[PDB]
Parts: structure tokens; C-alpha cells; sequence
């Protein structure tokens, strides 16, 4: 399965 | 050595497909990560791509980073394995910027924007994966533009290179809309990279960025949102995990905690993808995670049928130290779908007869 790498900038 | 093998190998796939620029504008990171720097990438190489227009492959500016492989082998920032298996953590990473009429040499802004990944990348020791998306939810040039997220795939010309510390592969960031994201999300990101290669504005063959971009591929072929629609429906979605701020309160290979009651935190951001982790994953008969990227808490929902999970039937919250699963019935998902409608802070939601509370907190808690 995909990956959700998030808000990663903060 | 003054040569770094793992550099000279990626160099050579460089040469390979640019013949005729063999002195290309490269960035470099004036403190090296290695020498306590803040951007672990070393160098970014920045290439005039001719592209072939008449095939909706415009001309563009492609990045290349140097740093999240091994280009050393000595150990001053990654562990030497040898040729086989990964160099460091295995890819580099690509970019592809639609050239603007007037722009004579690469914008440097991609560099930081990579820089931003391999930080995480670093930090988290989360891997990128081709079809996984970032959120990042600011223009991705600090422009107004509405390119504010990131796809990622095979970079579409470099070839996996070997070296003497491990395969190199290449991993191109795809800037998207938050509608495109929002679709990879609740589908799949395999699925909307296909979509977008078959819009040339919104990427075509090699998924090249325009940040001019002003509308998103549904406003673009409506269609397309009908296409995506079935595939929800059908196929729900193929997102296994989000790293995300999230935490979780008490309210086999192990012998776990049975939990009697579980209180389930999540922020803005992972709040709203809970439908999708009930309807487009736990009703597909499959499981979601949200993984703390502060700290080491997870929780791991499971669907019944779910195999290789702590959490039963007859003990649905079960932990293994900061590790949760929560095992939730197909009548029970379908009962929470319909009180969370909303998907402004704090919000509550709490369902007593399962024992089970949800909070959505601002991002400070999780600190």
C-alpha cells in the first residue's frame, strides 16, 4: 500500500 | 578520497543523458549535513531538458539530488553495506519544472523544496515510495500558485544505477493540486499519476511540474471526476499508512495491554482522513495507521478478516507499548461513518456503548 507523508514542510 | 564513488556512479546516468552538459549549474550545501548542517543533501544538480514538445513533453528543468543515497561509504553519514541492496536510503530525488518563456538557467527554489523531503526523510527515517504523496499545503515556489502538494514516481529517464555502496534509484516529486491529492488520497496515487500523464498541462509522459498551473485536472476534463468516483467506490483506497500527528490515551508474538476504553487523538489534517480509513479502507476488509511523526505512537485500525493483528474480536483495543490496534466491526464502522459527517477546535465525538472516544486538537498537543 501507498504512504501518506504529511504536512512534513512543518 | 577526492572522488566519492557513490557520486561518480549517479554522475555517470547524468553524462548518460546530458552529453552535452557536462558543466550544469550545481547547488551545495555550504555546512554539510555530515559537518552538523541543517539540509542533509550535498549537492542538486539543475539540467536544461529540451524535452519533445510535439509529444507534450515540454522543455524543463530537471533536479537532481545527491545526499539521501550513499555517496561516501565511509560512514560519515550513512552505514556501508556493500553493492548489494540500498545505498543509504536507496533513491535520490527528481524534479521537473515546465521552463518559463525569458528564464535563462534553472530557478533554484526546487533545491530547498528537496532539501524540505530530505529533512524528513532523514528525521523519520520514513522512506518515499513511488505513488506516495506529501502534503505540504503552501505553493511549493512560495508563489501564489496553486500547486501546493506532492505526488511522487519513477523519475521517467534516469535508470536505477549501480554502485560500489548499493542500487540508486530515482524518485521524481510531482506538484499537484490539494484536489489531485485529496484523489490519490481516497483512491490511489498510481492511478492519479496516470491521470495527470494523460493531461499535458498537468504533467503528460514525464510528469513535469508547471507552477503556472491554474486549473486542476477535473476542471480541466470533468470526466475525470467521474472516473475517479467508480475507482473509489470499487477499488476503495490503497493508502496503508500516513505519517501524521496523532496520539492515543488508555482513557502473538507479544502479550499485549487490553484496553477497556481508548481515546484516539488526531490534528486537523488526520482528523479529516478518518472516512477514508473507515469506508475506503476497513470496510474493503483492510487496515490504516497513522504514525506519529513526533514521537512513536501509532494507531492501526483493523477490519475483521485482518490478518497478522493483536487486536481480536473479543479484545478490539489492544496495545503493545506506544503500538495501538483497534479492531472495529463492519456494523459499528458503518455507525461511525454517519456521526462523522463533519469529518473550529476542539471536536469531539465519542461513542459510549463501544467505549471509544475521537478528539481533533490543534497540532501543539502533539508536542
Amino acid at each position: 500500500g501507498s504512504y501518506g507523508h504529511l504536512s512534513i514542510g512543518t | 578520497s577526492l572522488f566519492p564513488p557513490g557520486l561518480h556512479a549517479i554522475y555517470g546516468e547524468c553524462r548518460r543523458l546530458y552529453p552535452d552538459q557536462p558543466n550544469p549549474l550545481q547547488v551545495t550545501a555550504i555546512v554539510k549535513y555530515w559537518l552538523g548542517g541543517p539540509d542533509p543533501l550535498d549537492y542538486v544538480s539543475m539540467y536544461r531538458n529540451v524535452g519533445s514538445p510535439s509529444a507534450n513533453i515540454p522543455e524543463h528543468w530537471h533536479y537532481i539530488s545527491f545526499g539521501l543515497s550513499d555517496l561516501y561509504g565511509d560512514n560519515r553519514v550513512h552505514e556501508f553495506t556493500g553493492t548489494d541492496g540500498p545505498s543509504g536510503f536507496g533513491f535520490e530525488l527528481t524534479f521537473r519544472l515546465k521552463r518559463e518563456t525569458g528564464e535563462s538557467a534553472p530557478p533554484t527554489w526546487p533545491a530547498e523544496l528537496m532539501q524540505g523531503l530530505a529533512r524528513y526523510v532523514f528525521q523519520s527515517e520514513n522512506t518515499f515510495c513511488s505513488g506516495d504523496h506529501v502534503s505540504w499545503h503552501s505553493p511549493l515556489d512560495n508563489s501564489e500558485s496553486r500547486i501546493q502538494h506532492m505526488l511522487l514516481t519513477e523519475d521517467p529517464q534516469m535508470q536505477p544505477v549501480q554502485t560500489p555502496f548499493g542500487v540508486v534509484t530515482f524518485l521524481q516529486i510531482v506538484g499537484v493540486c490539494t484536489e489531485e491529492l485529496h484523489s490519490a488520497q481516497q483512491w490511489n496515487g498510481q492511478g492519479i499519476l496516470e491521470l495527470l500523464r494523460t493531461v499535458p498541462i498537468a504533467g503528460g509522459p514525464w510528469l513535469i511540474t508547471d507552477m503556472r498551473r491554474g486549473e486542476t485536472i477535473f476542471e480541466i476534463d470533468p470526466h475525470l471526476q467521474e472516473r475517479v468516483d467508480k475507482g473509489i467506490e470499487t477499488d476503495g483506497s490503497n493508502l496503508s499508512g500516513v505519517s501524521a500527528k496523532c496520539a492515543w490515551d488508555d482513557l502473538e508474538l507479544i502479550r499485549t495491554r487490553q484496553l477497556e476504553s481508548v481515546h484516539l487523538k488526531f490534528n486537523q489534517e488526520s482528523g479529516a482522513l478518518i472516512p477514508l480509513c473507515l469506508r475506503g479502507r476497513l470496510l474493503h476488509g483492510r487496515h490504516f495507521t497513522y504514525k506519529s511523526i513526533t514521537g512513536d505512537m501509532a494507531i492501526t485500525f483493523v477490519s475483521t478478516g485482518v490478518e497478522g493483528a493483536f487486536a481480536t474480536e473479543e479484545h478490539p483495543y489492544a496495545a503493545h507499548g506506544p503500538w495501538l490496534q483497534i479492531l472495529l466491526t463492519e456494523e459499528f464502522v458503518e455507525k461511525m461513518l454517519e456521526d462523522l459527517e463533519d469529518l473550529k477546535l476542539p471536536k469531539e465525538y465519542s461513542w459510549p456503548e463501544k467505549k471509544l472516544k475521537v478528539s481533533i486538537l490543534p497540532d501543539v498537543v502533539f508536542d
